[PDB]
């Protein structure tokens, strides 16, 4: 049971991250979009 | 020579261009009102023979 | 108002189409100037 404790421990720890994970995916598509639309090339390592 | 035609060569992307529309509709069966509502014009030109048009299209999200 | 003339053509269609040839014509050569002249817009998307 330590070990099933202790994954759902983790997860609830993530629970928390996950709004402020997803708060930085829509300000990341902020970003993004708005990249493209200022047209900036973007670099081969860029990770779509 | 060349260096600045290749790196110039290597455009990131684009946008899509070129499509057409065709159309069939019987003499003055208002096709030619329902293309000119399309782009916002109340009415183009009743003519003869093939015609022609625009769709301005407008898309946000690429602006 | 009289609207069948094209029909009533002494040539047939031939003198009305070659009138449109030679705007597919013109336009055509126009973009073709305009295409490689445009090209050079390419030197602002890459960055020093």
């Amino acid at each position: 049971t330590s070990d099933a404790v202790t994954f759902i421990t983790y997860v609830q720890s993530l629970k928390r991250k996950i709004k402020q994970f997803e708060k930085q995916v829509e300000l990341y598509r902020n970003g993004q979009r708005l990249l493209e639309k200022q047209r900036f090339q973007f670099p081969p390592s860029w990770l779509y | 020579s060349s260096i600045l035609s290749e790196v110039s060569t290597r455009a990131r992307s684009k946008l899509p261009s070129g499509k057409n529309i065709l159309v069939f509709g019987e003499d003055g069966s208002g096709k030619t009102t329902l293309m000119t509502k399309l782009q916002g014009a109340e009415h183009g030109k009743k003519g003869r023979g093939l015609e022609y048009l625009y769709l301005s299209v407008h898309d946000e999200d690429r602006d | 108002f009289y609207r069948n003339a094209l029909t009533r053509m002494p040539d047939g269609p031939v003198a009305l189409e070659e009138s449109y040839s030679a705007v597919m014509g013109i336009v055509s050569e126009v973009e073709q100037y305009v295409k490689v002249w445009l090209q050079y817009q390419c030197l602002w998307d890459m960055q020093a």
